[PDB]
């Protein structure tokens, strides 16, 4: 499978006006490991952050075409784009490629700045989103994040309770993928602050 | 240098434009078209001077679907291409929704092609008044109205009660003007209506028509497609304007 | 002339001059004739004569395929043009039906290919004229052509420069032309092409182009060999 | 149809463009813009024009992207425009886009001259091809890049471009022109670059005080970095300091245009 | 199939067919829009030819989104382009985006709209201004964009024909407190000044910005603040 | 697309398009290209050296490969296109036939698409004279020049824009083959002050030798001029 | 400058270039057509400028489908283009819609035809009228379309130089009772008495009919008739 | 001087653009040909505006292929686009058919693209003349701007044309050596020439019959010509 190919799993998950985004940190080619430092986490503003999954080239190709948009948009608008749209956007973009797709499976989460609205979107290779209010993953860990994910995650839980059941969803579910690991990098993201923390995970 | 292509002249007009509406006069044959409550006629003189020619074969009358007549007033080529059009603009128009082309939506096409030539140099406007007449279903109970949109060659469209282009438009509309401030029109019969009409026919050309000379369409509530109405039914009206 | 610029122009009177500026450009071409015999058609035209020992081809008359051919005057560039048109709506006609394009056909169609030259901005008419001779089951044709686009199937005519004396010529003995063998046909075409020659130059193979073709006899120029049979 | 073309991209008699020399008029008529490159920066200052009291803001959330007079095209690269104010805002979009496929292709800012010269290629176009009018616009672009530093090019509506440490387009250039050649020097801090700019802008429009309302500013200069996201890519160097286009607030103007009627007061004690 | 263009610059600088777009866009009928601190208006003449014209069929305003609206002087029918134009901009954006076109943004694709016209090959200038008046993130707006291209945002304008008159009525009797009963009280004033005859509910129309959406006003709606003025 | 017709012949055989971007190259910086043994000289005027531009060093003769320079006068919005055609050509060679582009091949190119652009309907021709120099991969030098009708030429020595034939004519008479690198910067620099008025601030000069291009220091031009003005009074 | 271009309206929204085509068709010789009860017959006087055409040469009557033809008035070429319209109207027709041509929609495409040409900057209008003559189910059926595009149906026609004479002679024919046999010699009799005899000294009348006699197919007139 | 379009007819049946381009061969330098049984011969005044040029680079003879010359005279630049694709039409021709050129066919294909102009904006400048030796032996055509090739027996092209003409019909006969050709050649431009001819200032190239190939004379060579007079 090409969606396998590079490994890497990425989830997102809500809480009170705040979100957690979290990737593992490897990537493949297949079993092959090349490397155990790729995040695959890109932010785009204060209040977005979204993760790719998929072949790792076109990860890299499409974030770079979301930089595109996202910093034409930002020229052209003199504000910066919001969750909605931004997911909106991404699906947009992989639904004009519906004959010949981007393979990423993008996770998007953001959080309204004002409000403390938080939206959660993942979308298949063609750009049909999910916009549940718990919880999104993508990967190759992704059925053992749903798991855990699941298992672990309440209501209106606050950055900190947050964070310890998404890290232990994601390290516990790539600790069953073969494909994914090497501790990952999650980012919190509240109104105020945003938090970047770089987890131990197993070296397997 | 501005009165020969599509470019604004210093009072911010287009000659051109002005121009292709004198078109619409230069034949000499006026139109006229009136909504009463449940119909809407169309008016237009039919004029045969040449003995030899066939009268039923030349016409200003056009069905361009059948529950949208027009009439073209002007350049009468010019009017069989806009019909030509017009006709395209409503078969696409049905192949894209399944629906047969309200006519204020076509007009407002025909208003556009027509701008268009305004527009982009070295097309000649059209010099014609196109008037299409049809009925109109309304939203909420379904009744059918009676429609008359014209279109002129700058692109503007408009809808009336009643209107006449052609040679005399405005005696033609200073008749049905001082005839609206007697009665209330949208409130007549299809006989009263056809009655102002071609009074205002008459009073304009200055001369008593025959029958023969004008020609008539119609759509009706009952009968929602459009129709050349038979001479029988003309000469009638003719009579019943002579008389009162 | 307000009017004459451009091939889209009425005049106020109705002409097209650039029509008629382009058939100047054939009254000024070398003289050429074609008649038409029972079974025949010869095209002979004029060249151009040596500068004392220092010649000069130009290709006037050419083959169209084995059973028609044509000799141009004007605009030598628009012959080739033609010709290049002409043997190729041949070599398609031939590829498709296995047989020669009949001329009444070939001539409907060089006339269109004219006209399609003669109405838009920025298309020119041809400034050549060209008689057109074959054979077909029909028998012989002789078209002439014009830049207007017009084509007349003639028994005899020439153009070209002083081939309005050409014309009285062949008014004279044209009637004939029906019932003469091969041999006068060709010697009326020389005497009607030397009616329209300057002054005190004569007929010679080597300002002498001499093209036949009809019954079993495809289109040939005519070579110094048996051009010179025919010259004296 | 074609005896009404006006024959734009043909040269006339003496190797002139006309319709360049034209543009050219147009441009000599806009709003001034004044552009002053130090080495902690450069700074534009722009005429606005006259400011009716029912004019509204667009309220736009983010300041520094654009103002009447100044835009931006990337994070490094400004520019003030002069002339046919709806031309501009076509090319700025075209100079948009460009620096943004420069860093789509290559992920590093475009360097202000290759922008530059994208846009000016995009202009002479238009006076060689095509049969229409040539765009009447003048930029000044500022920028920084790691190539060259604080840089200020201005553009043409022919296409060529010239590097300056200071220059003016639009009204009264050739004047403020003569003003700069005597105040400019190698060694400005920022503020000396905007009270230069300022006093150059305030003669050119011949003004006793600086009209806060008639003026706006730009600033291109390096700021501390703040959004190093180190754990997300760690290989990726991150600059201390990055370029930052900066449009002032009237407020943050206030100070450096009282500090130019100070030293419009006092040059004119000497006289 | 024409090709050069038609609008050069001049001698002196000017583009001489925009100037004269411009004359065009300056005579039609007045329009005119008030922005106000929870609203917009605008509102314009139908001045129809004759009695015997369908008023209801003349559309001087419009929509354009759910929250946008505009209306316009000059030449109705080159209006008419702009319009669809911006109607279709409105929805493409919304299909990206899935929000509302911002204001800001409708106004600058409509302007480069404008400025194609002012340098494409064959085509004349538009010559009518618009009034655009919208609610988006940003609040209240109302923008006028003219044939060059051009384009202002406004507390309160006015073109077509009265203008110069109607602009110097909306100087005074605007204030920026003003709430949306006012502006509309404010518009339907101004109008009435430089108006041939009685104003009715036929021969104006209005637009309101409110709330989150633009509406035109209904001839029951509009007919109650015509009994206050 | 716009196709119209620019450049047509006018009666008395001219085409005028192509006289007018002939005048627009003679309102042009001077530019003067010399030949000597091992060497070419590129030397071009500046338009002055006011206090305002970039004390950054700017380039007016163009590095086209890594042996080839090119130096213009005319519209220098022209020329760049020119030269980014030039420059591009360069690398599609290189590309298509690994060896690096002989400087003749070069200037063909550029001539030819000079030429193109005077039978090109819908544009006007370049308005751009050109010097080009270098060396090929055998050390042969070379100098040429393209007028803007396409016409290319290689010369011993050459002169561009302004007064151009005044320069030519100058150097005509004192030209000598197989001069050093220092008798052709100076030659150049003498043939420039024929036209040019100080040699202060306004003239760049480029120095090509087999596989080394070098510009003079605007320290090392002045030891030159100074050499040259004091031999310009006799 | 207002007369140029057929793309230009004169100030009195008149299109000159279409009246100056228009002087083409009437500088030309002269055609005339009646439409009877059993068919159409259309003649037309070619002038010959040379004593030695081929019978046959410059037919101005072309065949456009087995029921309708085309008599051209005017410039020949621009005729044979206008023909070659109309017969890819008629092939269309046979194809896509496996009927022939009704003759009004004939005449109608052809006036299409012939009116785009007057709207745009780049062609002319054409310098013909053409004659068309149908016999299909829409009965026997005359039209002339004109170089404005107009088109027109008529009993009896006349085009050209004599158009005015030749229309004084055909309006004392009665077309309610008159037939293609009787038509063939009318009109063309008509056409020689309306040639001017010291202007134009060679020329044939060529003659064509369709009609119930000929199958309803459209053909020239034997040379026996005339 | 747009006032009439390209394509367009005088009344004397001239384009107008052609013979214009016609009156540009005018003003070229002279080139000449002579057709001998023993082959043919071209010469050109080369017409350099300096000596600080280097005459190899003005050659106004160009190898077509092994056994075929051309040379111009007008708008060089114009004559080397023809050239090219006679180049480019000689080498198809051995490509498809292994065997070379024609002289004619060649003059033909040069000609084809002479024809187009409306495409081309304009003619080209220039006149051709093409010597080679094919299977029918030596030849020499002229090409015009028209598009109209011309085989001949001796010509000239350029300012020289006319006077040229005056010197062939007086010593040119259709059976002259290669020598006495060379001879004609030189002594023609000696006469016509504005400049002294000496063995730089001309350009001088020969098709041999025997051989079939094409030499460019060196300057020493044409030395060896103006030896013997």
């Amino acid at each position: 499978s090409i969606m396998a190919y590079s490994g890497g799993s990425v989830m997102a998950m809500a809480g009170k006006e705040c979100f957690v985004i979290i990737s593992d940190n490897r990537l493949g080619e297949q079993l092959k490991t090349i490397s155990t430092e790729v995040p695959k986490l890109h932010v785009v503003n204060d209040s977005i952050v979204y993760g790719l999954t998929g072949l790792r080239t076109d990860q890299q190709t499409f974030a770079n075409k979301v930089q595109f948009r996202t910093e034409m948009y930002k020229l052209r608008e003199e504000r910066d784009i919001t969750g909605k749209a931004f997911a909106a956007m991404i699906t947009s973009m992989l639904y004009e490629a519906r004959f010949g797709p981007w393979f990423v499976e993008p996770v998007i989460g953001s959080i309204d700045k004002s409000t403390g609205e938080v939206y959660l979107c993942a979308t298949d290779l063609i750009g049909a989103p999910c916009e549940p209010e718990d919880y999104v993953c993508a990967g190759t860990a992704a059925e053992s994040l749903h798991g855990m994910c699941e298992a672990l995650w309440r209501p209106g839980m606050s950055p900190e309770e947050l964070f310890e059941i998404a890290a232990q969803a994601m390290l516990s579910a790539c600790d069953r993928d073969s494909l994914s690991g090497y501790g990952a990098v999650a980012m919190i993201v509240t109104k105020d602050k945003v938090t970047t923390r770089l987890i131990k995970g197993r070296k397997d | 240098f501005d009165k020969y292509i599509t470019v604004f002249s210093p009072e911010g007009s287009l000659y051109q434009v002005e121009y292709a509406f004198k078109a619409v006069t230069y034949p000499g044959l006026l139109t006229v078209a009136i909504r009463c409550k449940d119909a809407v006629l169309v008016v237009t003189q039919h004029l045969i001077p040449d003995r030899l020619m066939r009268p039923d074969s030349v016409t200003a009358l056009y069905e361009v679907t059948p529950n949208i007549g027009c009439c073209m007033t002007g350049r009468a080529p010019d009017g069989r291409a806009l019909v030509q059009r017009a006709r395209e603009e409503a078969s696409d128009y049905q192949y894209r929704y399944g629906v047969e082309i309200p006519i204020a939506v076509l007009a407002k096409r025909m208003g556009d092609k027509a701008q268009v030539r305004t527009q982009q140099a070295g097309l000649r406007p059209m010099g014609v008044v196109s008037t299409f007449i049809g009925m109109d279903q309304s939203d909420q109970d379904g009744s059918l109205k009676p429609q008359i949109y014209t279109v002129d060659p700058a692109g503007w469209t408009g809808g009336h009660i009643a209107c006449a282009a052609g040679k005399k438009q405005v005696e033609a509309m200073a008749f049905l003007e001082k005839r609206q401030k007697s009665t209330e029109l949208d409130a007549l019969t299809q006989k009263e209506a056809a009655m102002i009409a071609l009074a205002a026919l008459q009073s304009a050309i200055g001369t008593a028509v025959k029958a023969k000379e004008v020609e008539v369409g119609r759509c009706t509530a009952a009968n929602p497609a459009f129709q050349r109405v038979p001479n029988s039914e003309v000469e009638e009206w003719l009579t019943a304007v002579a008389e009162a | 002339n307000e009017y004459d610029s451009d091939i889209t122009t009425w005049s106020p009177t109705g002409r097209l001059f650039q029509i008629e500026y382009a058939n100047e450009a054939v009254n000024n071409g070398s003289a050429t004739v074609g008649v038409k015999g029972k079974n025949f058609v010869v095209l002979a035209a004029l060249k151009r004569s040596p500068v004392a020992e220092l010649s000069s081809y130009q290709e006037k008359v050419f083959e169209i395929d084995e059973h028609v051919g044509m000799s141009i005057s004007g605009l030598v560039a628009d012959g080739r043009v033609l010709a290049r048109y002409l043997r190729t709506e041949c070599m398609n006609y031939r590829y498709m039906y296995s047989n020669g394009m009949p001329m009444n056909q070939m001539a409907d169609m060089i006339g269109e290919k004219h006209q399609r030259h003669i109405q838009c901005s920025g298309k020119r008419p041809f400034g050549v004229g060209l008689l057109l001779a074959g054979y077909d089951r029909q028998g012989p044709h002789l078209y002439q052509t014009v830049p207007s686009g017009d084509v007349y199937d003639y028994k005899a005519t020439a153009m070209g420069v002083r081939s309005q004396a050409s014309r009285t010529y062949l008014e004279r003995h044209f009637e004939h032309f029906s019932d003469c063998t091969l041999d006068e046909l060709v010697t009326h075409a020389l005497k009607a092409l030397a009616s329209a020659t300057s002054e005190g130059i004569e007929l010679n193979v080597k300002n002498t182009t001499i093209a036949i073709v009809g019954k079993d006899t495809p289109f040939t120029i005519f070579e110094e060999e048996s051009a010179r049979k025919y010259l004296d | 149809s074609h005896r009404y073309d006006s024959r734009t991209t043909t040269f006339s008699p003496e190797g002139r463009l006309y319709q360049v020399e034209y543009a050219v008029e147009a441009i000599q008529q806009a709003g001034t813009v004044i552009g002053v490159c130090t080495k902690d920066g450069v700074v534009l200052a722009g005429e606005k024009m006259v400011p009716h009291p029912l004019f509204d803001s667009e309220s736009m959330q983010d300041k520094n992207t654009s103002g009447e007079k100044m835009y931006k095209i990337a994070e490094h690269i400004g520019c003030s425009v002069a002339g046919v104010t709806s031309d501009a805002y076509a090319l700025l979009n075209y100079a948009r886009l460009s620096a943004l496929r420069h860093q789509y292709t290559f992920q590093e800012p475009m360097a202000i001259e290759d922008l530059c010269r994208i846009l000016c290629d995009e202009k002479q176009l238009y006076t060689q091809y095509g049969g229409v009018r040539p765009y009447g616009v003048s930029f000044l672009l500022v920028g920084w890049d790691r190539y060259y530093g604080y840089q200020l090019y201005s553009t043409e509506p022919s296409g060529d471009y010239s590097a300056w440490s200071a220059y003016a387009i639009g009204q009264n250039d050739q004047v403020a022109h003569a003003l700069l050649k005597k105040d400019w020097h190698e060694s400005m801090t920022l503020e000396d670059g905007m009270l230069l700019a300022l006093r150059v802008l305030g003669k050119t429009m011949d003004t006793a005080k600086i009209d806060l309302d008639r003026v706006e500013v730009a600033v291109m200069r390096k700021v501390p970095a703040s959004n190093i996201d180190q754990l997300l890519d760690p290989f990726k160097h991150h600059p201390k300091t990055t370029p930052r286009f900066q449009i002032l607030t009237r407020s943050e103007l206030k100070p450096h245009a009282e500090r130019a009627d100070q030293a419009r007061e006092a040059e004119e004690k000497a006289e | 199939e024409a090709f050069y263009g038609l609008t050069t610059f001049s001698p002196s600088g000017k583009l001489i067919q925009i100037e004269y777009a411009t004359t065009a866009a300056g005579k039609g009928t007045t329009a005119l829009g008030v922005k106000a601190t929870d609203g917009v208006v605008i509102a314009a003449k139908k001045k129809a030819p004759s009695t015997l014209v369908d008023a209801s069929s003349i559309q001087k305003v419009f929509v354009l989104d759910e929250h946008v609206g505009c209306t316009y002087s000059g030449m109705g029918p080159d209006c008419r382009v702009l319009i669809d134009s911006a109607r279709k901009n409105c929805q493409q954006y919304k299909l990206m985006y899935n929000e509302p076109i911002p204001i800001s943004q409708l106004v600058r694709k409509i302007s480069a709209i404008y400025q194609e016209f002012t340098q494409s090959g064959g085509v004349r200038p538009f010559g009518c201004s618009l009034l655009v008046a919208g609610v988006d993130a940003n609040g209240y707006h109302l923008y006028q964009v003219d044939p060059s291209g051009t384009f202002w945002a406004w507390k309160a304008t006015a073109i077509g024909t009265g203008s110069p008159d109607a602009k110097a009525f909306l100087e005074k009797r605007y204030t920026v407190d003003m709430e949306l009963e006012d502006a509309v009280h404010t518009a339907l004033l101004t109008l009435k000044e430089g108006f041939d005859g009685q104003m009715t509910s036929e021969n104006t129309q209005v637009g309101r910005v409110v709330e989150n959406r633009f509406e035109i006003l209904s001839v029951d709606q509009l007919r109650d603040y015509l009994d206050q003025i | 697309s716009y196709d119209r017709a620019i450049t047509v012949f006018s009666p008395d055989g001219h085409l005028f398009q192509v006289e007018y971007a002939q005048e627009a190259v003679k309102k042009g910086l001077a530019a003067v290209g010399v030949l000597g043994s091992d060497s070419v000289v590129i030397a071009v005027e500046k338009k002055s050296a006011v206090k305002l531009q970039d004390s950054r060093t700017i380039r007016k003769i163009y590095k086209v490969d890594a042996n080839i320079y090119l130096a213009f006068a005319g519209l220098s919005a022209d020329a760049r296109v020119l030269i980014n055609k030039a420059q591009l050509e360069c690398q599609r060679f290189s590309l298509n036939y690994e060896d690096t582009m002989d400087v003749d091949m070069l200037v063909r190119y550029v001539a030819g698409v000079q030429q193109k652009s005077t039978q090109s309907g819908g544009s006007r021709p370049f308005g751009v004279a050109t010097v080009i120099g270098g060396f090929n991969e055998d050390g042969k030098p070379h100098l040429w020049k393209t007028d803007p009708s396409g016409m290319c030429s290689a010369w011993r020595a050459v002169a561009i824009g302004r007064h151009d034939q005044t320069v030519i004519e100058y150097m005509e008479k004192s030209y000598k083959d197989g001069m050093s690198r220092d008798e052709c910067v100076h030659f150049a620099i003498k043939s420039l002050l024929e036209v040019v008025e100080s040699g202060s601030r306004n003239i760049e000069l480029l120095v090509l030798q087999y596989k080394e291009a070098r510009y003079l220091t605007e320290e090392e031009l002045q030891k030159f001029v100074v050499e040259v003005e004091k031999e310009r009074e006799e | 400058g207002h007369d140029q271009s057929t793309d230009v309206f004169s100030a009195e929204g008149r299109v000159f270039q279409v009246e100056y085509a228009g002087k083409a068709v009437d500088n030309s010789s002269t055609a005339v057509a009646a439409c009877c009860k059993d068919g159409v017959v259309v003649a037309v006087e070619k002038v010959h400028t040379s004593r030695m055409l081929e019978k046959g040469s410059n037919n101005r009557i072309h065949a456009v489908d087995r029921q309708a033809g085309i008599c051209i008035c005017g410039l020949l070429p621009d005729g044979r283009a206008i023909v070659s319209r109309a017969r890819q109207e008629a092939e269309n027709s046979r194809d896509i819609f496996a009927t022939p041509i009704r003759g009004s929609v004939l005449a109608n495409r052809v006036g299409e035809f012939m009116h785009a040409y007057t709207t745009h900057f780049a062609y002319r209008p054409f310098g013909c009228s053409a004659i068309i003559a149908s016999y299909a189910d829409d009965g026997p059926q005359l039209f002339v379309s004109d170089p404005s595009g107009t088109v027109a149906g008529y009993y009896g026609v006349a085009l050209g130089k004599a158009k005015t004479v030749a229309k004084s002679e055909l309006e004392k024919l009665d077309f309610s009772s008159l037939t293609c046999d009787e038509a063939v010699g009318k009109l063309a009799s008509i056409l020689h008495e309306v040639h001017d005899k010291q202007k134009d000294k060679l020329y044939e009348v060529e003659v064509a009919w369709v009609c119930d006699k000929s199958d309803r197919k459209f053909v020239h007139v034997p040379a026996d008739m005339v | 001087e747009y006032d009439r379009g390209v394509n367009t007819f005088s009344p004397e049946g001239r384009i107008f653009q052609i013979e214009y381009a016609v009156e540009a061969i005018k003003l070229g330098s002279t080139s000449l040909g002579i057709r001998t049984p023993e082959g043919v011969v071209l010469a050109a005044e080369k017409r350099v505006p300096s000596t600080l040029v280097v005459p190899s680079s003005m050659s106004k003879i160009m190898e077509v292929d092994s056994h075929i010359a051309a040379v111009m005279s007008g708008m060089v630049a114009d004559a080397r686009i023809l050239v090219e694709h006679a180049r480019v039409e000689s080498q198809n021709h051995r490509f498809t058919y292994n065997e070379p050129m024609s002289v004619e066919s060649c003059t033909l294909a040069t000609c084809d693209l002479s024809i187009q102009f409306g495409l081309m904006s304009r003619p080209f400048g220039v006149s051709l003349l093409i010597a080679g030796v094919d299977e029918k032996g030596p030849q020499l055509w002229q090409t015009d701007p028209s598009g109209t090739h011309t085989r001949y027996d001796a010509q000239a092209i350029g300012g020289g044309a006319e006077a040229a003409q005056s010197v062939f019909t007086e010593r040119y006969h259709r059976n002259m050596t290669l020598e006495e050709g060379e001879t004609l050649a030189v002594d023609i431009l000696k006469q016509v020439m504005e400049d002294q001819l000496s063995p730089e200032n001309i350009e001088v190239a020969v098709v041999r019959a025997d051989d079939g190939k094409l030499h460019m004379y060196t300057p020493t060579e044409i030395k060896a010509i103006m030896s013997r007079m």
